[PDB]
RNA sequence: GGGUAGGUGGUAAGAACCUCAGAUCCGGAGAUUUCCGAAUGGAGCAAUCCGGUAGUUGGAAACAGCUAUCAUUAAUUGAUGAAUAAAUAGUCAAUUAAAGCAAUACGUGGUGAAGUGAAACAUCUCAGUAGCCACAGGAAAAGAAAACGAAUGUGAUUCCGUGUGUAGUGGCGAGCGAAAGCGGAACAGGCCAAACUUAUCAUUAGAUAGGGGUUGUAGGGCUUGCAAUGUGGACUUGAAAA
RNA sequence: CCUGAGUAGCUCGGAAAACGUUAUUUUGAGUGAAUCUGCCCAGACCAUUGGGUAAGCCUAAAUACUAAUUAGUGACCGAUA
RNA sequence: GGAGAUGGGGAGCUGUAGCGAAAGCGAGUUUUAAAAGAGCGUUUGUUUGUUAUUAUAGACCCGAAACGGGUUGAGCUAGUCAUGAGCAGGUUGAAGGUUGAGUAACAUCAACUGGAGGACCGAACCGACUCUCGUUGAAACGAUAGCGGAUGACUUGUGAUU
RNA sequence: UGGACCUAAGCUGAGGCUGAAAAGCGUAGGCGAUGGACAACAGGUUAAUAUUCCUGUACUUACAGUUAGACUGAUGGAGUG
RNA sequence: GGACUGUUUAACUAAAACACAACUCUAUGCCAAACCGUAAGGUGAUGUAUAUGGGGUGACACCUGCCCAGUGCUGGAAGGU
RNA sequence: AUCAGGACAUUAUCAUGUAGAGAAUAGGUAGGAGCAAUCGAUGCAAGUUCGCUAGGACUUGUUGAUGCGAAAGGUGGAAUACUACCCUUGGUUGUGUGCUGUUCUAAUUGGUAACUGUUAUCCAGUUUCAAGACAGUGUUAGGUGGGCAGUUUGACUGGGG
RNA sequence: AAGGGUGCUUGACUGUGAGACAUACAGGUCGAACAGGUGAGAAAUCAGGUCAUAGUGAUCCGGUGGUCCAGUAUGGAAUGG
């Protein structure tokens, strides 16, 4: 699955509304980076996570 | 993001302060040994308590450090295969630490200072504990 | 329990019996419930094949009868344990849930066409329709205002009529089409987080379990007093009755 | 003192809403606030006036449907139905 | 309410004042400097029944080739893959090698051996060039008679797969 | 002849990888003959069976109990196949 | 005419078409390029430029002339948009 | 993360400029009649930059109290010292950006190897090795793109073209 | 004369329009007469483009100029008319 595993948050799915306005439909992907986390057990882990919420780990001081 | 600074002042003109710009992911956020502080309560609240907190680490950084130099100089013995001193395969930090162990120590690699042991006999290897200490631990290999 | 005098299912007569010590029949509750099948000991060409483990019986022993147990996954608990010393991964054990089916119907959610119309056609419509898929449920979804919207105003959601085929929107073409307001069916609103306080965690708690508190003509906590013992249910166990 | 932060917004691409993208509502990417003298809203927008307090949860009833059990109905069919 | 007529239910619908794009004015009003002129107005209703026509739904009926979505099929045939089987019979007689001559030594030549080849002739086998027949046939593609290959890029069975 | 032995192509596939969803890929294991390994011949009989039944003579693989000899030697290595 | 032996339009065309040996050109320095798949994965290849994919001709002999304005291909380093 | 380079602003700092006449290198608009001396002159030595080969200035060492016709002369369209604001050109400590260019590694990548879970060519974890903030990846935006999709491609017409 | 020359001007007007022509619709054509304010002329009179007949193209969308129009609570604005 290409949706992340903190949250789920998938792809969206919307068209692809070119100039003269032809529809095609068309996905977009979350942005999945593979940067690490720390739990509070040690098991440092290595997750497939998004970028947004790479931020907000970031910002709680998660790593 | 979390402006603070710790244990020396590293790269530029500051203190043991909240000095500290924004870089994000750089020697801020992959150094663990630098406080990231909430600009919450380190204005006065966290200033006072935190600052005589880190006179504690720091003594007993101070402490523990010479602590641990006392188990270095109380040999490192790595047994090697060798082609009459030359070895086949070579000496490691990784190695080095992992032999560190038989003396109940557990030390990062990365404060174990050098370049690969390629020859059995006596290496003198230089560990960074910290900023202003720095140990001298006998690494002996040894021909198996 | 009811209920009598026949009955042993239909193509069905005959043969042989049961029955008026109350059968068959009818209603409630039970037990049995080969094999396959989610199929689940391991396989497999579905309904067959090959087993393990622990008991007991027979046997001198293979071996055969007769019982129970033996899938995977998730959570929890315990034990064990790596490269590496500790630790985690992993492995073993125990207990509890589902996995499936169908009512071709209804609900939600994901994804999502084309035919056709436009007298052709791409914007558009058909259409968020069919189909594929996940997920329940007896109904679901939604929901108690950071609202309506023009006023000395309404006061959760849902559903029906009307507003109206309106205001608008549309290669302003085909076409599409509300929200208010109004009349109605039904009507209930409750509870956490956080301030503060308690107990304990190498209390580095930034964590665990309590008290307390729930919001708009702003509220609650913090300091201090008065009045309260009561309605109320979105609700636990018993008893009795209809 | 507290009143729900990678949150509301702002920007790039899209959509739900009656609206072919526009206030309102949602979001794949980026950035990113304030704290009752506050925050949002009354079709771009600002001031005045007025309304409401998001960013946490739960909720019967009216509503939709009937393969099923029981009783019954039909200006419904009566063996090419 | 007898799966009733009907009773309640005035919320709304049409008509009662039009004109104007609109604020607005009002039996007048828009245009207009204009109170002239012209445009439009200076009352004839409503609700049902029934019928004709019409709109949106397949909309009198039957009739496509097609378009899109989901599934089922490689047991015929095409290719690949694993594994097995088959090719009666008869000829031609390569390369190479041994020996003898010859060569300063090679090269070359002769004999003998050897037994190759997308070789040869031809049955089973495979294929399908021609005529004739049959063409509601024996047969939804064949028969008699001829015909090409037949140790090879061959033929074939069984299983798997796209 | 085939299972209870073996594996090929290949199929399935715990954990795992990837993928809006279903599914797809794939490791250990497991299946999968068209192949490998495994011990029975002749004759007779019935209306219908026959290396199967019967007659005559055989071999095999396990199991105990027994006599004698000997220290066996695998889930793994090698050779053979 | 084609070099040959072969393959082909089952069920109206077996041919002068297709193949082929050989030739040249081009791409490709290994996680190769090309390819199937959305991706994982896989072929190429348990291969490595004396190798692999693609286009074009088509045994063997002799020959393969002229044009780089246009299209395409490769490179360019200052400028213009 | 770090180092280097050059570009444009500016915090602090200097200057910079020759049509003639004008005792001369006149960049423009003012307040402007005096101005200098340890924030140290005449005479000299050296030098960056500049070049009208003559001149300017900045910076230094010695010098020491007498001086400015570049106040008042005189010229000329613009007139001279001294305190200010505005142009052309250069150097400086300084930041702020990005631009190319290095080095280094901890993010990150691996179809380098070793080890364990393990009797396992997948996989996860540890180390090594190579790369290295590039690559791959998400969004956004240009270009080539019948490989692919949906479609149009008129009518009259002494038959149609 | 509706042709040639001259003087003066700009009626190559504004607001309208009874009544007809020819017309499927759309559109086209002619025009008396009335009000405002003009030109030529002594005055009557004439003049709403030329001797007449062609000289041109709907709607939507958007832009430009003026405005005794509206302005999603109010004042403006944007946006429309
Ligand atoms: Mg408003
Ligand atoms: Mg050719
Ligand atoms: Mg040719
Ligand atoms: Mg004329
Ligand atoms: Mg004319
Ligand atoms: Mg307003």
């Amino acid at each position: 699955a290409k949706k992340d595993q903190l949250t789920l948050r998938g792809p969206l799915y919307g068209n692809n509304r070119s100039h003269s306005k032809t529809i095609t439909r068309r996905k977009w992907n979350v942005n999945l980076q593979p940067c690490k986390v720390k739990t509070a057990d040690g098991k440092t882990t290595r997750i497939l996570v998004s970028t947004r919420t790479l931020r907000t780990l970031k910002k709680h001081n998660r790593l | 993001m979390k402006v603070i600074l710790k244990q020396d002042v590293s790269n530029l003109g500051k203190r043991f302060d909240v000095v500290d710009v924004k870089d994000g992911y750089a020697i801020h956020f992959l150094f663990p040994k630098k406080l990231a502080a909430p600009l919450t309560k380190k204005s006065l609240q966290d200033r006072d308590l935190f600052l005589k907190k880190q006179q504690e680490h720091y003594e007993i950084n101070k402490a523990l450090s010479h602590k641990l130099k006392e188990v270095i100089e109380q040999e490192l013995h790595f047994s090697l295969k060798e082609h009459n001193g030359r070895p086949y395969g070579s000496i490691i930090t990784k190695q080095i630490i992992n032999q560190a162990h038989t003396k109940g120590m557990a030390l990062q690699k990365f404060m174990f200072k050098d370049n690969v042991r390629l020859g059995f006999g006596d290496h003198e290897i230089t560990l960074h504990i910290f900023e202003d200490t720095t140990a001298v631990l006998k690494v002996k290999v040894t021909p198996d």
